[PDB]
């Protein structure tokens, strides 16, 4: 059927630092 | 309600009534340079866009009326805002 | 934020601009929907949040904590009529419980039971209850950016650490201990905007303790051959207990994983860095982590000096080179530690005072003036601007040696700020009368206020007027307990002396958490008294307590609404900044009343529990200056 999604919309692209105190293990 | 069944009774894409809905990010734009008086605009509580569709640019879609119609959430895909 | 909405309806021809709100007698009235409720044929309006104690009858130009629950009497007979009119009324506690409060504690009813310890809600049994922290609740609402009002800051202390019932333990008082998580607070960090680790030391100090300091300078000294570096004498600071401090897991936040315990004093000294720092002040570091994770960064700090390490501040008076080495032990420290927002000190006696042990001359406010400028200057040339540290010191209120302090000179050699110890101005033990040991007012008849009636605000106003001193240079705070005091007579504020006071684990020290264990309640939406224990509160000072006639004990306290009282008052002042001292034993209601009194809001609709019902005043009394009585 050609089923189609929406675009891959930017949202919001953050400029913040990598830790996992910023970046999440989730765990 | 489904925008996909809707299109296709329509025999048109959705996108040009997106547009017609001006539901993209082409939102509407006034000049800096007239100031509107009643304005219960800008408020905390005037959560409300402005200016607004149901006020501009397609009103006579709607009834003149706050609740216009536009994209809603997907829910058995992206979905028309009501009857 | 939190957002909430009403509405109101007329006819379709009829349009008011104002709220139109239903005409109603008043009764328990609450929130923030609009309310002209009628009262004795009055008709009032709250013009601000409303409270299922406030009264509109007072309240014609009163009925809030600020201002008048205002008024008009358009009501008419009939409308006195079709509405039955109310004249009096006393709001109750409510029969069920809005929200869970606290949890029991095996271990302290356990303790109780002790034979020795024998404690009973009345204390009858025992005067003493050593209860567990554990007992308590998260208890933190969560609140706003609300970036412009004066700082939040708490102390922190050692006391933390242990309670031997966690260990089994069970016969002595430490074995009782008490101790608490920061994981409490890392639930919903943020909670102040600064802290303060209790007052460390240096080596040579004279106090009961400087075993201590001779143990760990043992320690070190014997370490630094062995690391390569150079021996310290006198003067350096010491840490008091890496073994707490790192050497720890449990009330520390963290897993056990490489807690190496086992070190210590002769063994910690490579650690003696935050990188390596495990144990409470690694925690610490971490806590700063999740809290910059979500912004706003606290001003970690902690002090040294204080009431009972303060003994050589004399002896290093005038000692210019060891005071260098000392200053040079505190830089080090910001090297092994730059995690540090701040540090700073806590001089206790500038003309002697506390502790006998706190040798002391004349001079020494002077020298400590001069030994204080110096520190400025070596902070100045170790810190770069973008990192600066501006240091603080606390007072002490005592009338005459404040002005000792000569805080005009550390204004002008850039000691940025003053917390002034806003309590225990009631030295229970010794003290000729019963009095609230942490008033800010002014009783009544100031003719005497110099050994009593110590409302803070005279010394506030000596800075400020009689010194020029710029509030923000000045912070005040609240502290977590009361005062208890034998056979105290309401009326004449005498009371018995040297007979034994409650406390849980400190006579005549009542310890707030275990207060709402035992004595008060809110379980009810409401400030409640509970267990036969007086609720009580004085309009000469805006003053609050608790009695108990069966032993005619008496307790001066902070509470909820006395705490919004203080910071209602700082804000309306805009002081430098606010903060709690023995911030270690409070659930956080009055954390969350001290962001009310500061005017901090809440972010959300949503709560960890309410905060408004803890205001209604207590009973109602006028209590006489020492002055006035002794008149």
């Amino acid at each position: 059927l050609g089923r189609r999604p929406d675009v891959q919309l930017t949202s919001f692209w953050q400029p913040l630092t990598l830790e996992d105190a910023s970046y999440k293990t989730d765990s | 309600v489904k925008l996909v069944a809707f299109g296709d009774q329509t025999g048109s894409k959705a996108e040009e009534i997106e547009s017609l809905l001006s539901c993209g990010e082409n939102l509407p734009i006034v000049s800096p340079n007239v100031i509107f008086a009643n304005p219960i605009f800008g408020s905390y509580f005037n959560d409300e866009p402005f200016p607004a569709p149901y006020h501009f640019g397609g009103v006579y879609i709607n009834a003149h009326q706050r609740n216009a119609m536009t994209i809603i959430r997907a829910e058995g895909g992206r979905e028309i805002q009501s009857l | 934020v939190n957002k909430y909405t009403y509405t109101s309806s007329k006819a379709m021809s009829d349009i008011s601009d104002v709220i139109g709100e239903p005409l109603a007698a008043w009764d328990s009235q609450v929130g923030g929907r609009v309310f002209n409720v009628i009262f004795d044929g009055k008709v009032y309006t709250n013009t601000y949040w409303v409270e299922r104690w406030q009264v509109p009858g007072i309240g014609s130009s009163d009925g809030n904590p600020h201002n008048a629950w205002k008024f008009v009497r358009a009501a008419t007979a009939d409308e006195i009529n079709k509405i039955g009119n109310p004249t009096t009324a006393d709001v109750k506690p409510t029969e069920n419980i809005p929200s869970p409060i606290l949890v029991e504690d095996k271990y302290t009813e356990e303790t109780y039971s002790r034979p020795d310890v024998n404690f009973k809600e009345d204390g009858s049994q025992g005067n003493l209850s050593y209860t567990a922290t554990r007992v308590c609740a998260p208890m933190y609402n969560h609140y706003v950016g609300d970036k412009t009002k004066p700082k939040l800051s708490a102390y922190i202390t050692d006391w933390c650490q242990y309670d031997a019932r966690l260990d089994g333990g069970g016969s002595k008082e430490e074995e009782r201990g008490r101790g608490f998580d920061l994981a409490t607070l890392m639930q919903n960090p943020a909670t102040y905007d600064r802290l303060i680790f209790s007052f460390l030391g240096i080596c040579g100090d004279i106090g009961n303790k400087s075993k201590k300091v001779q143990e760990v300078w043992d320690g070190w000294n014997a370490q630094a051959p062995s690391l390569g570096l150079p021996q310290i004498g006198k003067g350096h600071i010491v840490p008091l207990d890496p073994y707490g401090d790192l050497g720890t897991a449990r009330n520390v936040g963290l897993p056990p994983e490489s807690a190496d315990t086992s070190i210590e004093s002769g063994t910690f000294l490579p650690y003696y860095q935050q990188n390596r720092a495990a144990g409470l002040l690694g925690g610490l570091r971490e806590l700063q982590k999740k809290a910059h994770a979500m912004g706003h960064k606290l001003d970690l700090a902690f002090s040294i000096g204080g009431w009972s390490l303060s003994s050589y501040f004399s002896a290093l008076a005038e000692n210019p080179d060891e005071r260098r080495v000392f200053v040079a032990s505190v830089v080090d420290f910001f090297v092994r530690f730059p995690m540090f927002s701040c540090v700073d000190i806590d001089w206790e006696y500038p003309g002697g005072g506390g502790d006998e042990g706190n040798i002391s001359s004349d001079k020494d406010g002077e020298n400590y003036v001069l030994l204080i400028k110096e520190l400025r200057s070596a902070l100045d040339s170790r810190f770069g601007y973008s990192n600066r540290k501006e240091i603080s010191i606390a007072c002490s209120g005592v009338k005459a040696k404040l002005k000792k302090s000569n805080i005009d000179q550390l204004v002008a050699n850039g000691l940025d700020n003053i917390y002034l110890m806003s309590y225990d101005f009631f030295g229970t033990i010794w003290a000729d009368y019963i009095g609230h040991h942490t008033n800010l007012y002014s009783p009544k008849d100031p003719g005497e206020q110099e050994l009593f009636d110590l409302s803070a605000e005279a010394a506030i106003d000596y800075l400020h007027n009689e010194l020029g001193i710029p509030m923000e240079k000045i912070h005040l705070g609240y502290a977590n307990y009361g005062r208890s005091a034998v056979g105290g007579d309401l009326t004449t504020r005498q009371y018995t002396k040297n007979g034994p006071a409650l406390g849980t684990m400190e006579n005549g020290a009542p310890e707030f958490f275990d207060i709402v264990k035992n004595y008060m309640d809110a379980e009810h939406s409401l400030s409640m008294g509970k267990n036969g224990f007086v609720l009580m509160t004085d309009t000469n000072a805006d003053a609050d307590f608790l009695f108990s006639e069966a032993k005619g004990h008496f307790i001066s306290l902070d509470t909820p609404r006395t705490v919004k009282q203080k910071g209602e008052y700082a804000a309306k002042n805009k002081l430098g900044g606010v903060f709690s001292w023995s911030g270690d034993q409070d659930c956080g209601l009055l954390a969350n009343a001290a962001r009310e009194g500061l005017g901090y809001v809440a972010d959300s609709n949503q709560e960890t529990i309410d905060m408004g019902p803890l205001y209604n005043p207590g009973k109602e009394i006028y209590l006489k200056s020492i002055s006035e009585i002794k008149s």
